[PDB]
RNA sequence: GUUACUAAACAGGCCAGGCCGACAAGAAAAAAAAAAAAAAAAAAA
RNA sequence: UUCGUUGACUGUGUUUACCACGGGGAAUUAGAACAGAAUAUCAAGAAAAA
RNA sequence: AUAUAACGGAAGGUACGCCGGGGAAGGUCAGAUAAUAUUGGGAGUUCUAAUCCUCGGAUUGUAUCACUCCGGCUCAUUACUCCCUUGUUAUUGAACAAGAU
């Protein structure tokens, strides 16, 4: 129940079919900032590790980043010294079979600047890593801030009340109406 | 679904609600023996299964197959 | 392993007839 | 250095198991007809498998179990299937009847149904059965010609040849 | 000492016929499945250690002790157990003859023995303890008074006095103590059984409610708070309605993604029967 | 480490010598298979017609009287059991769990590295303890010899009844030292 | 509180989901405690509530609001219970509502909100403050649904190994009339709604036994056969 | 009435081809007990 | 029970599930009949006044 | 009892060869790889873009590696601001000169 640093799933050293990447059951929602795949693809362990290192370097030691998927699915390739048709090749790499709509990385820190709605999110690390992923990506930020708590609505209502009051005083002072 | 409890009440002793199969079973006598024909909800729907069971009961009554064989 | 029948249609309802394509009874 | 499996070409397995039912519902059968083919060999992690072969069916009314666990008929009748909710298995029964026309109004007797116990399975078989041996019934369009010829003579005989003479049917009540 | 880091003993090697090496003979079905027959292991192939003083001499000593105590005591204990398990309600007195008019039977053991045509010689054969488990059980509960004293007498040196002179009122005391001291809950085993299962007590429907006095009204009132009637019904009778959402997650959301919607096995096993206590009418 | 139960020969020297001595083995076997009269030939009789007729008459009388006597106890026990089960059924569901646990109940053991106290049967409640002196004073000569032999064989079977209580640690040894011993 | 009145039009007798979708609407079915009633809701209006965060996907408030759909002369007071929406795009495909009736338990996952993070001592000291539980399960029997739960962190100081705001702290936010409560299965004293801890200091834990590797799932929603091998490390 | 057969590739791997005249065929009969304790005998008939 | 036993029989009858054929042989029926021999198991035991 | 376990039941060479029949440098593919920029990183006193090295993804492309009857000479044809020659005055870590992209 306390916070923990769960160990990563291990690499399965079992030959498996190339197969197809099944679709996502539904939207994946996580508070904070998320980088979400937009098309299906299989991301290599090297690519995931590079993205993690870049995210850590950009954000800093004081901030924590969660890698949502892991490369456990084996993928094989033949040695150049083997002829055609002599069975499947040796394991060559490991991949995560990311569908469309799957979060790759996310940071759970909520945006503190609720009263500054015009300051839109900082996606610096996501921008740094996106052009290197083999998947198109979309940047998301969800902070559980609902419009019922919006401060801009109160600001607008106050401005409207002030305007109405000003027009009322101007009319009264000029005295063209009862 | 939402259904009134009076649906499962049968108006005749030979018409029974079987809840395992959710079917209306109608009893009758044929060839000096006792038989039961089921009318499933999965087949007819909620109201129509009961309606068809009642119609089959009337058919068996006309055929005289509701009478107890005697030896 | 089972092949599952396709239920919704793409176009028109299928219709089967005897014999090869030709002008036939109408 | 690739180890070619023994079951590679040309020495693969010629004949497949073909495990499963061999007669559908409402079909007419006589003693000795194999209703379901099954095998004794069992997989080593059966509870994790998903193919339908590994999960056998169960005998019911007028059905025996063979040496290799095939389900075979024991009386002249029509096939029926049942689902055992308690054990979550399929049960094969044969309702005894003499050969006669299979009418549309009688097809409900061979529906697959859910039961909780084999006692209820027997009760349902009695309730759907057409008639009892000691009382019989009026046969509706029963066959009157001799049976199909032996397979080794002709595989494609004709059923109820009008040119053949009527012969008594005195075997389908046993 | 008494407290120790005990090692789990290695399983005993069940033998097997040297055949059928390509098949799985260890399906989890119940004897005697019509379509999943179980392969037998001949008793001549079960690996057993050579007989020495640890397994043979001990049996000889226990057999000598039983001989001294008399096979009649063992016969009487077995008869009393069998009659007690079947006479847990008031019976009418039963005579062994149609016209005796004076002789009484001594238990429903009579009815069972007559119905099964049980072997008078067989009872003596059982009491003579020809089997390893029988001798092991006598070494553990061999005392005549076991229904009341359990294994406490397993090492007592004047134990034969019970067998020699525990009769009549003392036998009645043993039985009455045993009836109160015996277990009456659910037995939980995966091993095969073929005898009439021992009784499990039925459980009453209602629970007990705690009540404390309140002088503001001079009356006793329930300790538990009020809550909404719907909440009370949910807490008492269960989830209510035929369908509800699953239990909410009680652990912090995992940082990694896992396919938690996937069922454990492609084809789930059949439902398990309720072995617990039944309700009271 | 983790230990396994064991009983070394040194701590049980007495029973090993008892069972390895030929004469003591012969005496024990004779006691087990007493009497030792032959039973193969047709002419082997350990009794006589009149003797076994009188024995049968006495046995039949004894069994008849015992069945006539103990039947009242059996009926009373049946009624008592009925009452006990009725009371258990009448108990509330909260107390049901405790009311079916038997005297010897104890929570499950944990191999770490309504239950107030352990179950202990008062030794003063054992039948032979309560009436030991009277029965002993009323025994016969053969019964006294039987009691002596029963004692001696009990001691032979359990030379270490007190030693196990005193030093239970002597009967538990590590796996790596126990499993490596031949039978 | 967060109840929303909405206007709908009929899902007519031969139209399909795809037709209503291409007509610029979302197909919805209201069920439970009455007849199954079909309707269509203007997609812009519905998606405004469903995706009320400019950079966010489906909002936890969607399945926790009380909708007041109006069809013809009827008013359906219900809650969204099933939502088919696009994994990537902010598109609503299909909706299934279940009616809410005063007196019967409705199982609603009411969301949590931390608007006062700038007043948190732990956050100002540079430590990581996390909202662990986006929603809290509640059993509601009243005529209204509780609004989102405000988690106040102005007194959340950091002490090793971590500090937590648990459900007992929020217990005071429930209605005074007792029309709503936290799920009884919750242990209020140990169910943590918020954490404050230091990055890089957490203890190690093994992967949960209920973990299912998403790389070995077939298109049918079943585990691949390789997951049952003796050598499968996960 | 009624949804069940079905492993092609030098595809991803398995194989022990054997036992029993009987506690291994087998009539009748019998058959494996929660927790804890005792015993340290791999033990249901 | 520490219980018997040898049907792990001798023959007559061309009918039967499956199907390229062969090996009715992954291993089907009481072909419910007939001529011999053998092994195990029976059933019944109802009626206890005032 | 018997061998058929190849389980419907074990000598080699021919570049001296012969007869009958049939034919693999392309066409195609795009793994490495080539071009272009781009992302991350490392060099360049300081400096991510004067300039250099390397990594991932993207588009385009086929120099090298993984369907017939080598090299040189002679004569050549076409593409690429391309090796020298041009853009006074692009940029330069461009004083000039010699240079670099
Ligand atoms: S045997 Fe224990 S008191 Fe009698």
């Amino acid at each position: 129940m306390p916070p923990f640093r769960f160990k990563a799933p291990q690499e399965v050293r079992i030959k498996v079919p190339i197969g197809r990447i099944p679709p996502a059951v539904g939207p994946e929602i996580r508070l904070g900032k998320s980088i979400v795949a937009v098309a299906p693809h299989r991301v290599t362990a090297e690519q995931l590790e590079d993205a993690r290192r870049v995210l850590r370097r950009v954000l800093g030691r004081s901030k924590e980043v969660h890698q949502n998927v892991h490369a456990t699915y084996a993928v094989t390739r033949k040695p150049e010294g083997t002829k055609m048709g002599q069975g499947k090749g040796s394991i060559d790499r490991f991949v995560a079979r990311v569908p469309a709509g799957r979060i790759l990385f996310h940071i759970p820190q909520i945006n503190p600047f609720h009263p500054f709605p015009e300051v839109e999110p900082n996606f610096a690390a996501f921008k740094a890593i996106a052009p290197r992923l083999p998947v198109p990506v979309v940047f998301r930020e969800q902070n559980n801030f609902f419009q019922m708590h919006s401060v801009k609505d109160l600001i607008r209502k106050r401005q409207a009340e002030e305007r109405e009051n000003r027009e009322k005083t101007a009319r009264d002072k000029l005295g063209g109406f009862h | 679904v939402s259904i009134h409890p009076s649906y499962f009440e049968s108006p005749h002793p030979f018409v029974i609600w079987e809840p395992l199969n959710e079917a209306w079973e109608v009893y009758f006598y044929e060839n000096l023996k006792k038989s039961a024909k089921p009318f499933p909800v999965k087949k007819f729907g909620i109201a129509r299964a009961k309606r068809e069971a009642l119609l089959f009961l009337e058919q068996m009554k006309l055929e005289g197959k509701l009478e107890k064989p005697t030896f | 392993l089972q092949i599952y029948p396709q239920r919704r249609v793409i176009g028109h309802r299928i219709e089967i007839f005897r014999g090869k394509h030709r002008r036939r009874r109408m | 250095s690739y180890r070619r499996p023994s079951r590679a070409s040309p020495t693969g397995q010629a004949r497949k198991p073909h495990v499963g039912v061999r007669r559908l519902a409402a079909e007419y059968v006589w003693p000795g007809v194999v209703l379901v083919k099954q095998r004794k060999v069992i997989a080593f992690n059966v509870e994790t498998k998903r193919r339908n072969r590994h999960f056998k069916l169960y005998p019911g009314e007028n059905v025996k179990v063979s040496k290799v666990t095939n389900l075979v008929a024991l009386c002249h009748g029509r096939v029926k299937f049942t689902h055992d909710v308690s054990r979550d298995v399929l049960v094969v029964n044969v309702l005894p009847e003499r050969r006669e026309e299979l009418l549309r109004e009688d097809l409900w007797r061979y529906r697959t149904e859910h039961v909780r116990s084999m006692e209820e399975n027997r009760h349902i078989c009695f309730l759907r059965r057409k008639a009892v041996r000691m009382f019989g019934k009026e046969l509706v369009n029963p066959p009157t010609k001799p049976p199909l010829r032996p397979f080794y003579f002709t595989k494609y005989d004709s059923w109820e040849n009008p040119a053949l003479p009527d012969v008594p049917q005195l075997d389908d009540d046993m | 000492p008494f407290k120790i880091f005990k090692a789990s003993p290695p399983p005993a090697p069940t033998g097997r016929k040297p055949t059928g090496y390509r098949g799985n003979h260890w399906h989890k079905k119940v004897l005697y499945d019509p379509v999943y027959p179980t392969t037998k292991v001949p008793a001549a192939l079960v690996p057993r250690y050579p007989i020495d003083w640890r397994n043979g001499g001990r049996a000889l000593l226990i057999a000598a002790l039983s001989k001294l105590e008399g096979a009649s005591a063992l016969q009487r204990r077995i008869f009393l157990r069998e009659n007690s398990r079947e006479s847990q309600v008031p019976q009418t007195p039963l005579s062994p003859f149609q016209t005796g008019s004076s002789a009484s039977g001594g238990g429903a053991y009579l009815v069972s023995s007559l119905g099964r045509k049980r072997s008078y010689v067989g009872r003596i054969a059982v009491s003579l303890m020809p089997r390893h488990r029988q001798i092991a059980d006598y070494q553990r509960v061999g005392g005549f008074c076991s229904p009341r004293c359990f294994s406490e007498c397993s090492k007592e040196l004047r134990r034969c006095l019970c067998a020699w002179r525990c009769t009549g009122f003392h036998e009645h005391v043993v039985q009455m103590d045993g009836m109160l001291g015996e277990y009456k809950g659910e037995v939980k085993t995966e091993k095969p059984l073929f005898s009439v299962l021992r009784r499990q007590a039925r459980r009453n429907a209602d629970p007990s409610e705690g009540v404390a006095f309140c002088a503001e009204s001079a009356k006793f009132k329930s300790v538990r708070r009020a809550q909404h009637p719907a909440f009370e019904a949910f807490d008492r009778q269960g989830p209510d309605g035929p369908s509800q959402k699953p239990a909410p997650r009680k652990e912090p959301p995992l940082p990694f993604y896992s396919a938690s919607h996937v069922p454990n096995v492609p084809r789930p096993p059949p439902p398990q029967p309720y072995t617990g206590p039944l309700k009271v009418r | 480490t983790r230990y396994l139960p064991f009983v070394p020969t040194s701590l049980v020297h007495e029973t090993t010598s008892f069972l390895h001595d030929a004469t003591k083995l012969r005496a024990l076997l004779a006691l087990i298979f007493s009497p030792c009269k032959p039973e193969a030939s047709v002419a082997d009789e350990l009794a006589s017609p009149a003797a076994r007729l009188e024995f049968q008459q006495e046995k039949e009388r004894y069994h008849a009287i015992r069945d006539q006597h103990t039947d009242c106890y059996r009926r009373h026990e049946s009624a008592a059991a009925a009452s006990m089960w009725r009371a258990i059924e009448a108990l509330p569901s909260d107390l049901y769990e405790e009311a079916v646990q038997s005297v010897t109940f104890a929570p499950p053991y944990e191999n770490e590295p309504f239950y107030h106290e352990r179950f202990a049967f008062p030794r003063a409640l054992m039948f032979h303890e309560m009436y030991g002196e009277q029965i002993f004073q009323s025994l016969s000569q053969l019964e006294r010899r039987k009691l002596q032999v029963f004692m001696n064989l009990m001691h032979v079977r359990y030379p270490h009844a007190e030693l196990k209580r005193d030093k239970p640690a002597l009967f538990w040894l590590p796996e790596r030292q126990v499993l490596s011993r031949q039978r | 509180s967060s109840a929303v009145d909405v206007a709908c039009k009929p899902w007519k007798r031969f139209v399909r989901k795809e037709d209503i979708q291409r007509a610029g609407y979302v197909p919805c079915i209201v069920e439970k405690y009455g007849i199954e009633r079909r309707l269509a809701i203007h997609r812009d209006t519905l998606e405004a509530l469903a995706f009320d965060e400019q950079h966010g996907h489906l909002s936890y408030l969607f399945q926790a609001r009380l909708f007041r759909l109006r069809i013809g002369n009827w008013i359906e007071e219900c809650i969204p219970t099933f939502v088919q929406a696009d994994p990537v795009a902010r598109r609503l495909y299909f909706v299934k509502f279940e009616r809410h009736v005063a007196g019967k338990i409705s199982e609603v996952d009411i969301p949590t909100t931390m608007v006062g993070l700038l007043a948190c001592p732990a956050y100002q000291r540079g430590y990581h403050v996390e909202l662990v539980m986006p929603t809290i399960r509640c059993q509601c029997v009243g005529a209204e649904i509780p609004p989102p739960f405000f988690v106040d962190v102005s007194r959340l100081h950091y002490s090793p190994p971590y500090t937590a705001i648990t459900l007992q702290d929020l217990q005071h936010l429930l209605p005074a009339d007792g029309s709503a409560r936290f799920h009884p299965s919750y242990d209020a004293a140990t169910q943590e709604v918020a954490w404050a801890y230091e990055v890089g200091s957490l203890p190690d834990a093994p992967l949960p036994a209920d973990y299912v590797d998403p790389n070995f799932v077939d298109r049918k929603g079943q585990k691949m056969d390789v997951c049952f091998r003796n050598h499968f490390p996960n």
